[PDB]
């Protein structure tokens, strides 16, 4: 239930960063 | 392997939320999703509006992921089937 | 019982629009026919009339009195209001850009006091426009 | 070859946003008084 | 000199109505009429 | 009291430089109108 | 007695979700599902770009997807089963830290100096001086553990909400019509949970306020 | 003695969101004076209003979550 | 032992449900205001106050049911 | 015993973030009556709002790091 | 059990630091609307800003600097 | 326990000062919209101010030193 470890939750959010980012520069007005 | 994965995201990006693009673009028109939203098999979903059908495949799908994932931490609460 | 007209023109004269903005000094009031008596100094910006049909007006005004009584008689006096399709938005951000340029040539605290009423005027004008 | 489109920008705002060593150097120290906790 | 450019025009014109086609294009395509700039020019 | 209001700027001048400004701020095709109502023609005797 | 748990899936497959739910079309004219995706991306970015208008708006570019990851990782969460990656912890912190030291590291990048007398609020009070240097630093040490809380903390009350009042109403086999003014409750209370957008929204602007106030 | 101190914890702890409570009671009455001055309710007005709310809603829930901790 | 935590809990706790009652008050008051300022009831004032009240005694009433939860 | 009475006094610390909810619901209405006062909101308007929040907050969350420690 | 009272003191001592947050957020609310009306930020109003949130911040920390001797 | 009794009193007495906070932190606040309104800042204003921001310490103060007559 609480949080503990905090290993491998705070890696995939920086690739997901990375794809979020490359997914929105394709997006533009 | 992940071709034929590749190749199904973009058949279901086809068929729900769809130059060469005029194709694709009256393809999203005609919106096969919104004619059948719970597939040529059966009628419709409960929502009938905003062309929405995919979106609801895709949150169904999590949501039974997600479903299948947690069924291992509940329990029922009789061995005998329920009413 | 609306009464709204510069000194050379009329707008509204006893209309009962029941709904009226207007750039106050102070900051920004609204009129809805039953208000606290009070009176307010006009600001530089737009009165936007709102009559009690769906339509409303827009006007750009100079400094001026609002003047709502007790009763809904409200006399808005505009010194210079006029609508703002007379006006001219790139005249307006050309005028507000030299002016910014000469607030600080004003070394008098008054005089560049009254530089700073032609940039609060001119970016009221903006805003509008 | 999903780098190139976002090469321009990794550099551009992570002179300082790739201070993500930080970070790291924060987990692990945190990891190593659990694991005496531990 | 002014008719070379006059029928240079004309060709561009015509190219511009031509090329026109369907109101689906692909964005690069629009940059034949309306393309973008390079870094740091979408101040808005 | 404002940065005009207690600093030596009457309340007459605002208005004035207000008027102004909504004056240039009008087109040349209203800018009649505006000269019109600027008044300019009284002079002073002392 | 339900004891509740947030537990720990394999993250990966789940955090990577959001993504796919946005897809970018290299069209003229969008799929009119994009196309409001788009928009909203377009009005967001308005609203950031407003505030910094300086060459800080490079990093807008990136706060956009920031604050569309946010969004989208929370909102999904209101579903039956779902599991917020926002609710643990440990991608929180690992999302506060990097970003407050980007924003203090840029302002120490270009005008240190003065980026560091922003501690000083133009003069205040010499005699007090010391305490309002000390009270600062402290805040801006704080900030960024302020920030991984104010998201992580609602993001899990939320769910530990429903969780509760779900409970109560299935446990409750009592007289219906209890049960059904507790299921009303519920659907209000999940309309209300639907405003975690607003804490994107509010965790993004605080973002923006920080590194527009040290860039 | 421990589960008497998880009900009495959980008891202060739940005590703690009576702050927020005032809080949205005076944002949401700023609200109504906003208004009044201004008739401008679809804009910021209310749009703040309605953020103020959520600030502290979180400020009372992320409360509540340790009486929540502390029960279970 | 755990029915006195229980009560000294629900005496701890209900009072987190009363500190929503100042609230509403400066809801009322707020409005009070507003109304001596643009006298119209049926405006979208007596709406936002009754708004207000409602979520004040909504946080309140969700502190009176953790009391309960603490009872049960 | 010390189990039950870091319980406790978490529970106790927990009541202290009830100012932080007052202090940002203030905050937060007199950010609306404000704009309402005076339409400049994206000034320091809202950016003193923004700074208040931030350093109003700082109560809520010390006071709650203190109930984490007291628990932990 | 002079270790729990320990524990419990400094539970219940940092709860005066709720008064630094509402007192932080008042003072900062009113600048807002003070500064709706004076448009004189860069002035002695924001000074005066700063000395009442560093006296209620100072309030605040004492009475957190009390429970730590508490606590130790 | 009679040492268990004076931690606890202490923890408790000492909340007091929160209240001292808060009136301190409207008090600064008026100041603020008060030179708003006038500027007639080296006048009085300053001084009911400081007279204000004095009787708050002192009641702070007082309630202090019931703290430490209960510790001692």
């Amino acid at each position: 239930d609480t949080s503990t470890w905090f290993i491998t939750i705070t890696s995939m959010i920086m690739t997901l960063f990375i794809l979020f980012q490359l997914k929105i520069s394709n997006y533009s007005y | 392997a992940s071709v034929v994965p590749l190749k199904d995201r973009r058949l279901l990006e086809v068929k729900l939320g769809e130059i060469l693009m005029r194709d694709f673009t009256p393809s999203g028109i005609a919106g096969a999703f919104q004619r059948g939203y719970y597939r040529y098999y059966n009628k419709y979903v409960n929502v009938k509006k905003g062309s929405v059908a995919g979106l609801s495949m895709v949150l169904a799908a999590y949501v039974v992921f997600n479903y299948c994932r947690s069924y291992k931490e509940l329990k029922h609460e009789r061995l005998r089937k329920y009413h | 019982s609306f009464t709204f007209a510069s000194p050379t023109q009329v707008f509204f004269n006893g209309a009962n629009v029941r709904q009226v903005d207007v750039p106050t000094q102070t900051g920004a009031f609204g009129i809805l026919a039953s208000h606290v008596p009070t009176l307010q100094v006009l600001r530089p910006g737009l009165v936007v009339v709102h009559a009690e049909d769906g339509t409303t007006s827009k006007y750009f005004v100079s400094s001026g009195s609002v003047t709502v009584n007790a009763d809904s008689s409200v006399q808005l006096l505009a010194e210079e209001a006029v609508t703002l399709d007379m006006l001219d938005p790139g005249v307006a951000k050309a005028n507000l850009e030299k002016a910014q340029s000469e607030l600080l040539g004003a070394a008098d605290e008054a005089s560049r006091a009254e530089i700073q009423i032609r940039i609060e005027a001119n970016e009221a004008l903006v805003k509008a426009l | 070859f999903q780098f190139t489109g976002i090469k321009k920008y990794f550099n551009s705002y992570t002179l300082t946003g790739r201070m993500n060593c930080v970070l790291a150097t924060y987990g692990g120290i945190a990891l190593l008084v659990l694991y005496f906790k531990l | 000199l002014s008719k070379a450019r006059i029928e240079a025009y004309e060709k561009e014109l015509e190219k511009m109505k031509n090329i026109i086609p369907f109101d689906q294009m692909t964005i690069e395509d629009l940059n034949e009429v309306f393309p973008e700039t390079k870094l740091d020019k979408k101040k808005y | 009291v404002a940065y005009w209001r207690q600093a030596g700027l009457s309340y007459i001048r605002y208005s004035q430089i207000c008027a102004k400004a909504v004056r240039d701020a009008l087109k040349a095709e209203f800018k009649a109108n505006a000269e019109k109502t600027s008044g300019s023609n009284v002079k002073i005797v002392k | 007695i339900a004891p509740t748990m947030m537990g720990l899936p394999i993250v990966t497959l789940i955090i990577m979700f959001p993504s796919l739910l946005f897809p970018t079309p290299k069209r003229l004219i969008n799929n009119r599902t994009i196309s409001i995706q788009q928009w909203l991306i377009q009005l967001t970015s308005k609203q950031m770009m407003a505030i910094h208008n300086q060459k800080g708006q490079t990093w807008s570019l990136m706060l956009m997807s920031l604050i569309m990851f946010i969004g989208s990782t929370n909102i999904l969460g209101l579903l039956p089963h779902s599991f917020t990656p926002t609710t643990q912890l440990s991608m929180n912190l690992g999302m506060a830290i990097p970003l407050w030291s980007a924003t203090v590291f840029t302002g120490f990048r270009y005008k240190t100096k003065t980026s560091l007398a922003h501690f000083l609020p133009q003069g205040t009070p010499a005699l007090l001086i010391p305490m309002l240097v000390i009270i600062e630093t402290i805040s801006l040490f704080i900030q960024p553990v302020a920030l991984a809380v104010r998201l992580t903390a609602n993001i899990t009350a939320g769910h530990l909400l429903i969780h509760l009042i779900g409970g109560a109403t299935l446990a409750l086999l009592n007289i219906n019509t209890m049960t059904a003014f507790i299921t009303f409750t519920i659907l209000i209370l999940l309309t209300i949970l639907e405003f975690a957008v607003a804490l994107i929204q509010a965790y993004v602007f605080t973002l923006l306020v920080s590194l527009y106030l040290h860039d | 003695i421990d589960t008497a101190a998880k009900f009495i914890g959980a008891g202060a702890a739940t005590v703690g969101v009576a702050g927020s409570g005032a809080g949205i009671g005076t944002v949401f009455g700023s609200l109504i004076i906003g208004y009044a001055r201004n008739p401008s309710l679809k804009q910021q007005l209310f749009s703040y209003a309605i953020l103020g709310f959520a600030l502290s809603e979180a400020m009372g829930l992320f409360c509540l979550m340790v009486a929540f901790l502390i029960l279970f």
